[PDB]
């Protein structure tokens, strides 16, 4: 006999953490993947997503097939297990990081990656803007465009005593490690080499701007 | 013994993507001011925490020059040279820096324990 | 207030006088306070929130940026933090660009990468395109709002002595702001230095630090994202699949 | 010609510590040495010498000085202590020397007030840079002896108050301490 | 408690909850004026250390670098 | 207090010199002494 | 090359990477300090200017 | 008879850097030195002692130098600086040097 309760809930933490749903940094032991395995096992509207991950021991054994409601009932308890949009693109990157993390050895540190092997065509970042820039410029606009700036000051004291009570450094690392797991999710997606060295260069770039 | 080995197992950690880290640009000072006392301890706490390096001499002997040429020629060099200019460009730095370092700490400055440190012109004088 | 020092040398009566303004250093010492900086960016992002309000966009961004039909709130609420930043960049223009388009972007096959606001010239007028599911993917994402990144002293003695935001709706305004931070510095290089450089600019960010501390550094105030210092974890061991045995000449980028 | 003969002896001291420093084996001028911040051996060579040659002129029976140095070369805020740039202690008979290096880079970087065939030349920003950074050497020997001669408690004592550089300054050794080009000068802040 | 109390009524609520936590302020608000004007402190009649302080302190060890050891 | 002396006697290994040790693993919440000191003084002051 | 190496060292990399582009430094970050100094190099002792014809 | 004091100057300082030159040990001539590819080592020897007799120059004070240094001769144009044959920097306190070999033999 199991503890449903537990299981489900580090069952959860994991998956938001694997299906980049969340920033929540917590430290992942190899007892969360073995509960969470386990809690997906166990419950019988869970079963599909037990094999699917299951499926990822051998690299060579891919995907289930799954008809249309199977993939709809699948999602819906993707939903259910977030209570949380999730689409096809979240499972695909659930079962990528599953798989990279079951096929890990064991070992004393954590191994930090970044995300691959999700979504034929392997390009780069240029040849991509030039095929997405013409296919924009097709895109006929929407609307055109043919400014007040208050500074009521007992409306920003107001705007002030409400924000003031919220800690600006976890703002300012929840809005960063959002723009970045946007950012890596859409190279991935797109099978776009993602080079962080770029991304690293913005934040030098901040930085030194700052002390001139 | 498989138990224990278990243990460490399932407290290992696993993967995980990696995430922004954000460090602190400029070690900003609360508002409530502090006296130089207990600035020292918090710093010297800091300074604790620091990996120290060793230096080796090549002797144990003072470094010295006994070169007259040389000496007279420095001399010589620095002969134009004002002692009262140099003094007052010495001490007024001196001054800023400790002034800065004291406005950026967030730490009062006492003016009294800053005259006291050159009352050896006195001390000399006197007696 | 005025501070007096005097110099003097045993050998003569001579005293050497400077005078000092304490204003340079209490402005230092107001730099240095962490408070001061946190009132600083906390009323930047009260005036980005004000200024939404007078727009009548009192909606929760996520809500404004899920509406697939209503494009026009969209286009406004984009145009609208284009203009904010640009007027903190230059306090002297209230109204932005004053013609501009804007194409809203739903599908991943015309998507970009890692800039989901673009700029482009149609031969006749600015075009900017924006990624709306990229920005409810950002927005939508669950937030760390109970986790604590690193004074204990000061709450022991105190303790012995109307808009409802929540802190997901200020994060939210944060991300957005950062994000057309990052599309107004590429379309800042855009119009003042040419498409050929503004396409150069996509494809490697370095050039941000030559193109912008020649006027940007000296003229306008401090930019967002440089509240803080963001490094990737474990950036070294990454990264290390791209090594060079370098010899770097013209480091213009530390 | 005693003034004459006052300023003989001062910069003559100069001159000493100026030709030291040349015999220690520079690669680059002092400034220069400080704003270089991967290699702390010769900013710690630099500071421990002029503490050595303070440390002759204070005692001129001492000819040689310990030849290890636990040193640690402050980088940021946080770790460094205003007003004393340098600081000497030890423990365990091991001595400990710390380097606030901004802080002597902004002194030595500050802009000074200036109202035969060989090519050698000394400008006048090089001596006084000299000058500051032996006089806070010389500040942080003086805080140092305290510490010999009255125990770590007194050297405390010191670091906040530091009116025991004139009663624990004894005029039995006015003559000795009169060997500082510390003593050469008189700076004073007055309110106005 | 007393000492604590001192500390409390002469230097403020704020250095009392310091002291609280750290009591090495002790020496430094004591022998200020303690040290000089009253007699001996009770405790102060023996000196008490913790037997075998090394080995339980060593989970706690600093590669360290005192320059402000107030308190040998 | 007696449970876990006697559990950590028991559990260390036979050998030539006595371990001196300290109280530990007895009675969830893992705080430290400023929490402690903030929670305790409120409580306090409710107490008439 | 030396000067180049000098602003470096004095100034940043930034300055020395600003000066490689733009030699006004060698006129603004010369201090007039150390002009005895830098009159020691032999590229003092000579002007060379370009004049369209 | 000023000017022929500068002139003097001049060219004793010139002298010297000669004198330096023929102390470091050279098998060639300058110009012979740098039409030899095969030969870095001495290349980059004349150039590093050139950049040290230049510094000493710079800074009387200083009478010694760095005994290593990392540097790369340049052959192709992809890889060379107009108007820069010899660039000076250093990364982690290690001097850091690029010469322009063809450059610096159209200039001879």
């Amino acid at each position: 006999l199991i503890n449903m309760r537990r299981y489900r809930n580090a069952a959860r933490k994991l998956i938001h953490h694997y299906s980049l749903n969340s920033t929540s940094s917590t430290e992942y032991k190899i007892s969360d993947v073995v509960m969470t395995m386990i809690f997906l096992l166990r419950s019988e509207k869970y079963h599909s997503l037990f094999k699917l991950l299951e499926t990822t021991f051998d690299d060579y054994t891919c995907r289930p097939q799954m008809t249309q409601v199977q993939t709809d009932t699948l999602l819906d308890a993707v939903r259910s297990l977030l209570e949380m949009t999730i689409d096809l693109t979240t499972v695909d990157i659930m079962r990528s990081s599953f798989a990279r993390c079951f096929n890990s050895p064991i070992m004393r540190y954590a191994k930090i990656v970044l995300l691959q092997n999700v979504a034929d065509k392997r390009t780069t970042l240029e040849e991509l803007l030039i095929e997405r820039g013409e296919k924009i410029q097709m895109l006929q606009p929407q609307q055109y465009i043919n400014i007040p700036f208050c500074d009521d000051a007992e409306f920003l004291n107001r705007l002030l005593k409400h924000i003031d009570p919220y800690p600006l450094s976890r703002m300012y690392y929840n809005a960063a490690n959002t723009m970045f797991y946007t950012t890596m999710e859409n190279y991935a997606v797109s099978n776009c080499k993602f080079n962080i060295e770029d991304y690293n260069n913005i934040f030098k770039v901040m930085e030194n701007i700052r002390k001139h | 013994i498989m138990r224990s080995s278990f243990a460490r197992c399932f407290n290992s950690p696993i993967m995980r993507y990696a995430k922004i880290v954000l460090l602190q640009n400029v070690a900003l000072q609360r508002d409530k001011r502090t006296t130089l006392e207990e600035l020292l301890i918090e710093r010297g706490e800091k300074i604790q925490m620091l990996q120290p390096q060793q230096y080796i001499n090549s002797g144990t002997e003072i470094p010295f020059c006994d070169d007259a040429e040389f000496l007279n020629r420095l001399l010589k060099h620095i002969d134009p040279y004002p002692l009262s200019r140099m003094y007052y460009n010495a001490a007024n730095t001196m001054f800023y820096t400790t002034m800065e370092n004291y406005a950026v700490s967030n730490c009062k400055f006492n003016i009294e324990d800053y005259n006291n440190i050159f009352k050896v012109m006195e001390n000399i004088r006197k007696h | 207030n005025k501070v007096r020092t005097v110099t003097e040398i045993v050998n003569s009566d001579e005293k050497i006088q400077k005078t000092y303004e304490l204003a340079e250093f209490d402005l230092k010492n107001l730099s240095s306070l962490e408070s001061y900086e946190t009132l600083k960016i906390k009323l930047a992002l009260s005036k980005y929130m004000a200024m939404l309000s007078t727009l009548e966009m009192t909606q929760p961004l996520l809500e404004i940026f899920r509406n697939k039909a209503d494009t026009r709130q969209i286009a406004a609420v984009v145009f609208s933090t284009l203009a904010f930043i640009h007027n903190r960049f230059h306090p002297l223009v209230t109204n932005f660009t004053n013609k501009m388009e804007f194409v809203v972007t739903e599908t991943n096959d015309t998507s970009i990468p890692g800039e989901p606001i673009l700029f482009t010239e149609n031969e006749g007028v600015l075009l900017c395109s924006v990624d709306r599911p990229s920005i409810v993917k950002m927005l939508s994402r669950e937030f760390d709002t109970e986790a604590l990144v690193n004074n204990c002293n000061v709450r022991i003695a105190k303790t012995f002595g109307d808009f409802s935001i929540t802190e997901v709706e200020a994060t939210q305004y944060l991300t957005l702001l950062l994000t057309v931070e990052h599309a107004y510095l590429h379309y800042y290089i855009f119009k003042n230095y040419g498409v050929f450089e503004y396409c150069k600019s996509l494809t490697d960010h370095s050039l941000f630090t030559n193109k912008l501390r020649s006027t940007m550094s000296t003229k306008t105030s401090n930019l967002l994202l440089s509240k803080f210092k963001f490094t990737i974890e474990d950036f070294d061991k990454i990264n290390s699949n791209s090594v060079t045995s370098g010899f770097n000449i013209y480091n213009f980028n530390k």
